[PDB]
């Protein structure tokens, strides 16, 4: 459950990534790729080499439903119902993969905001990437 | 992997008296059920729609004998379980893209299945036994992945 | 979320342990404790040994829980306030051990309802276990 | 564990770098701030209540320079991590109960220190070398649990 001081850290981070959320949802996904490369078994159809444009646009759509959440985080369900229905029903990303995900948005939050990312910002960025994790996941069974 | 030789023989003794081919089909169609997302690789074969459907699935029940029959032929090379799967690791991951976590999936519903074939035979230190061989199965599976 | 039919079929499986609860909840204890190790880090102080008293002690107050987990099934948070408050501020699992024990019990249900514990009610049952570990976590952060 | 040359070179290089008492103060104190629970083997640490409570205090920093101080000696036998920590991971087993999913933890928020830490030099390259060390030292850390 966020907190209200969770939600203000939340907007304050993700508003300092203002516009080049697209830029970090691709490196995000690179550094999944080279930590995790189980998780590449749900790209065989990507050149996940590196700047790859398939890469770099579907970091994009990642940043965007992020930001997305951002906007609506009092009514996270609602705003992602569609991702929700797309990901139980039709890609059926095994659950474990949204932890590593989590993680590298994390750290590439991390990477790109050293005056932003301070232990209580950590803390509630960590919990939001959860609650968004939860909502997805939420319609696979 | 490292079983003791009261573990070994655990395993054996018990796996002696499993019919392959039907703890197979119920293995697979049970992953399929409690788990739908791992349904994602198997569209090629039909009506998925209901338990009733997946449980009575011909080629669900072919399939989950491929498995287990893959899976018994290990049970003889515990104590080197990667050199054995190392071409299906390959498999999996260059040409099938299976997420190894499905592994780690069917080991559990396999363990919940000799329970529930074998009732209070399957005490506390043979499920323990099982538990370890199906984490080497998996582990072994996934070894090869990049 | 649970589904009628799943609240249908955890009532109609609890049901049928009826008075054994408490000797299925330790033995689930016992079968953790076996085939994960590392569950027992939480348990220094106990008595481990089989048919130790203070398994069958704990197994039954665990049993107590879910059963009244399954008679408030469309309210669980409420009826499971007190115990998340126990793990959440005092006993503090780490998550990832819930799993383990709710295989475990998931185990020992199937040794003991033949004919009870079909893929439905297995379905069933695993998603209740989860939201039960759900509950018991939320207040963690 | 495995890594190649251009890996362990990578590690090796950035490490170099590290004031080993300001990290490991800050991953602990991280640790302790996003994952509260862990906050159950400190209570002899004094105030925890809040992120600058944590994160000042003194014990914590002791602990974290303790802690990050033996991994730093680690990285010296990468080729033998297990025989390395054995009497480490014996002790925060038999006498310490440290379920050592903490030590999965702990190497993820080390993860993220960092990258908070070196910015752009910490590369997605980089982090894959060093997400295979930390798993490694918590493999080796749980290694011997029983
Ligand atoms: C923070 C969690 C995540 C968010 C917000 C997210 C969001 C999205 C969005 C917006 C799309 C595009 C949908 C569209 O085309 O309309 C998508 C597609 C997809 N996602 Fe997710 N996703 C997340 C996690 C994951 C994870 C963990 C995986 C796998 C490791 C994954 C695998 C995929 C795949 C395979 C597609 C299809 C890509 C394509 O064919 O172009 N997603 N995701
Ligand atoms: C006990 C673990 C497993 C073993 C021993 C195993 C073994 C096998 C074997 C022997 C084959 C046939 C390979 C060939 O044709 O040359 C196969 C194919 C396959 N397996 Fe696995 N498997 C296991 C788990 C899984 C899991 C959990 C899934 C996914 C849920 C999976 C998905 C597949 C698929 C999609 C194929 C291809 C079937 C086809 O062509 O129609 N396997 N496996
Ligand atoms: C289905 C999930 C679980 C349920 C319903 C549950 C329920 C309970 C209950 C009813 C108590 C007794 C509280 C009291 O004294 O008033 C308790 C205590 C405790 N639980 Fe949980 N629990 C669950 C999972 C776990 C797990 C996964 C662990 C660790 C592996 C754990 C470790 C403990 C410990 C250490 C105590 C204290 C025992 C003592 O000192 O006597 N619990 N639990
Ligand atoms: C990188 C992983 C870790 C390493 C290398 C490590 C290493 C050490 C070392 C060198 C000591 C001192 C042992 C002695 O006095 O003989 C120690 C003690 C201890 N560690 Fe670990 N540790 C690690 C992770 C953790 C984690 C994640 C926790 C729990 C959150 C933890 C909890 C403790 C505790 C409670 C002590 C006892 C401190 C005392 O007596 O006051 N450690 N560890």
């Amino acid at each position: 459950v966020l907190s209200p001081a969770d939600k203000t850290n939340v907007k304050a981070a993700w508003g300092k990534v203002g516009a080049h959320a697209g830029e970090y949802g691709a490196e995000a996904l690179e550094r999944m790729f080279l930590s995790f490369p189980t998780t590449k078994t749900y790209f065989p159809h990507f050149d996940l080499s590196h700047g790859s444009a398939q890469v770099k646009g579907h970091g994009k759509k990642v940043a965007d439903a992020l930001t997305n959440a951002v906007a609506h985080v009092d009514d996270m369900p609602n705003a992602l119902s569609a991702l929700s229905d797309l990901h139980a029903h039709k890609l059926r990303v095994d659950p474990v993969n949204f932890k590593l995900l989590s993680h590298c948005l994390l750290v590439t939050l991390a990477a790109h905001l050293p005056a932003e990312f301070t232990p209580a910002v950590h803390a509630s960025l960590d919990k939001f990437l959860a609650s968004v994790s939860t909502v997805l996941t939420s319609k696979y069974r | 992997v490292h079983l003791t030789p009261e573990e070994k023989s655990a395993v054996t003794a018990l796996w002696g008296k499993v019919n392959v081919d039907e703890v197979g089909g119920e293995a697979l169609g049970r992953l399929l059920v409690v788990y739908p997302w791992t349904q994602r690789f198997f569209e090629s074969f039909g009506d998925l729609s209901t338990p009733d459907a997946v449980m009575g699935n011909p080629k669900v029940k072919a399939h989950g004998k491929k498995v287990l029959g893959a899976f018994s032929d290990g049970l003889a090379h515990l104590d080197n379980l990667k050199g054995t799967f190392a071409t299906l690791s390959e498999l999996h991951c260059d040409k099938l893209h299976v997420d190894p976590e499905n592994f780690r999936l069917l080991g559990n519903v396999l363990v919940c299945v000799l329970a529930h074939h074998f009732g209070k035979e399957f005490t506390p230190p043979v499920q323990a036994a099982y538990q370890k061989v199906v984490a080497g199965v998996a582990n072994a599976l996934a070894h090869k992945y990049h």
